[PDB]
């Protein structure tokens, strides 16, 4: 499998990664990329082809995608720094994600703040506090046995401009054990 | 639905299952799904 | 002494009001359904 | 001076509906129609 | 009518108050940040149009103050009746072009 | 009624219901000092 | 707007189904506290469901 990517700035520039290759593994079915991206990214947009050589190039299978930036009016941003790890959390150890409050307004932003869906519902939240140091808490509560079958991360803050406030907020799936609580 | 992120502030709630009441500028009664076919 | 009052107040039924599909007439952002032999008039037929 | 019972109100925005930096609420239809929709600081006009 | 010295006492201060926008490097002032490359001089020494990766403009025809609305700007000392300096910015435009 | 937050409140009940009656082999699922007027209880029968 | 609130809640609530609805506030520097509650629709005069939670700084207005 191989994959091109047109990234776009703040401004006109339209900028190209090289393309890359890599094999769909062989018990996961996955082709898995990582891009590094310009600071001033506004978009993405991405196409993959197969690359198996056994294909005449114009019936090879391919797919183009398009990725956008959170689109923060008051340009103030949250990152949850997670890689997406393909492998689950076993149940009851630490999670271990950290989280970036990139915002121009951060000296209003003592906090963030997150919630745990489990099935249909929220089953943990919590509060997270900003450092002397300027960064924050990390998300590392135990994963436990309410989240099993698998579970989501919701993460937010509110900031102020002088005059304006916004809702800012991420959030990431997080696969966990397969294991029950009756143990049995 | 999704694995995760969003468009905007309500749309990461929305694509995330929830539902929000806020005094603070977004509301997602802007929105909607489709019948959902995003395997993760 | 003013002639008539309102008080805001909850309701008890649903509002039952229709929107027009105005067969192929078109529909104006502010939705008024203008005359279908107007589409790409030149002037603004619909104001909006 | 007086400590309250009373809350001070919140102030609430627009949701669907775009807001202005002054707080008032105007249609998404009206963000670049290239008028100045809001009243005075016309955020419906910044940078299209 | 004045006379002024210097210190060297240590009392805490809390003179931060946050510009939550950009600082306006010569005058002091705060602007927010859709006015920044708006085209147009919102910290009085031009200093928000620095650097601009693009300037958007919004006012499409040239537009005259009206008359005397920078006189206007200044406060009144209301004894002698007169305007005595200027208080207001009504060389600002938040946008406007109305 | 339509708009409670404009005004004071004792948001804290004064009016209550006793404690919920006990049952045979069950118990009241939930447990406090007192119970306002329209909050609701759930009983759970015990062990088998 | 230096006062700004979150509810958040299942984008469908099930009935029966003892939903955890959480609240947020900011801006503030003093307790108080909110009857977050399930009511009657359109007529919004029955509650199916209320709590009395305590937004202090003791739990950061959470
Ligand atoms: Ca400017």
């Amino acid at each position: 499998v191989t994959l091109n990517a047109q990234t776009i700035d703040v401004n006109q520039e339209t900028s190209d990664l090289d393309p890359s290759k890599s094999v769909t593994r062989v018990d996961d079915g996955v082709a898995s990329f990582v891009l590094n991206l310009p600071s001033g990214v506004t978009v993405l947009e991405f196409n993959v082809k197969t690359d198996a050589p056994d294909l005449p190039e114009e019936n090879q299978a391919r797919e183009g995608y398009r990725a956008i930036a959170y689109s923060s009016l008051s340009q103030s941003y949250l990152y949850i720094d997670w890689t997406d790890n393909h492998k689950a959390l076993l149940v009851g150890e630490h999670l271990n994600i950290i989280v970036t409050p990139k915002s121009p307004y951060i000296d209003k932003i003592t906090h963030y703040n997150y919630l745990i869906l489990s099935k249909g519902k929220i089953i943990h939240f919590g509060t997270r506090e900003k450092f002397s140091d300027a960064s924050y808490q990390s998300i590392n509560i135990p994963v436990t046995q309410n989240m099993v079958p698998s579970s989501r991360l919701l993460v937010y803050y509110i900031v102020t401009g002088e005059q304006t406030a916004e809702l800012v907020s991420d959030s990431v799936w997080l696969n966990i054990e397969e294991k029950c609580g009756n143990q049995l | 639905c999704g694995a995760g992120g969003g468009l905007n502030n309500a749309n990461v709630f929305h694509l995330a299952g929830l539902t929000f009441l806020t005094n603070a500028n977004a509301d997602d009664s802007q929105e909607n799904d489709e019948p959902c076919k995003e395997i993760l | 002494a003013p002639l008539v009052a309102f008080q805001p107040c909850i309701p008890s039924k649903l509002c039952k009001i229709e929107e027009a599909d105005c067969k192929n007439k078109f529909r104006c952002d502010s939705g008024r359904c203008i005359a279908r032999k107007l589409e790409c008039n030149g002037e603004n037929d619909c104001g909006d | 001076s007086c400590e309250p019972t009373r809350g001070c109100p919140t102030e609430e925005g627009c949701g669907e509906r775009f807001r202005c930096f002054s707080g008032q609420c105007i249609s998404k239809s009206l963000v670049c129609n290239g008028d100045s929709d809001c009243d005075e600081d016309s955020a419906d006009e910044d940078r299209c | 009518d004045k006379e002024v010295e210097d210190c060297v006492t240590n009392r805490p201060c809390r003179s931060q108050v946050r510009c939550e926008g950009f600082v306006c490097a010569q005058t002091g002032r705060c602007v927010n940040r859709r006015l920044l490359c708006n085209g147009d001089n919102d910290c009085g020494d031009q200093s928000d149009e620095a650097n601009c990766r693009r300037i958007y403009k919004k006012c499409q025809h040239e537009m005259d103050q009206y008359w005397g609305i920078g006189s206007l700007a200044s406060g009144i000392n209301l004894f002698t009746n007169s305007f005595e300096g200027p208080v207001l910015d009504h060389r600002y435009y938040a946008g406007g072009c109305s | 009624l339509l708009e409670p937050h404009c005004f004071p409140l004792s948001l804290v009940p004064t009016e209550f219901c006793p404690s919920p009656p006990a049952l045979k082999d069950g118990f009241v699922q939930d447990e406090g000092t007192m119970f306002p007027v329209g909050k609701n209880v759930v009983y759970t029968c015990n062990e088998g | 707007q230096e006062q700004t609130y979150v509810i958040s809640a299942p984008k469908i609530f099930r009935v029966g189904a003892s939903e955890n609805i959480v609240i947020q506030v900011y801006g503030y520097t003093e307790a108080f506290d909110a009857t977050i509650s399930i009511k009657s629709y359109p007529d919004k005069k029955f509650s199916y469901s209320s709590g009395h939670v305590h937004l202090s700084s003791e739990n950061k207005f959470q």
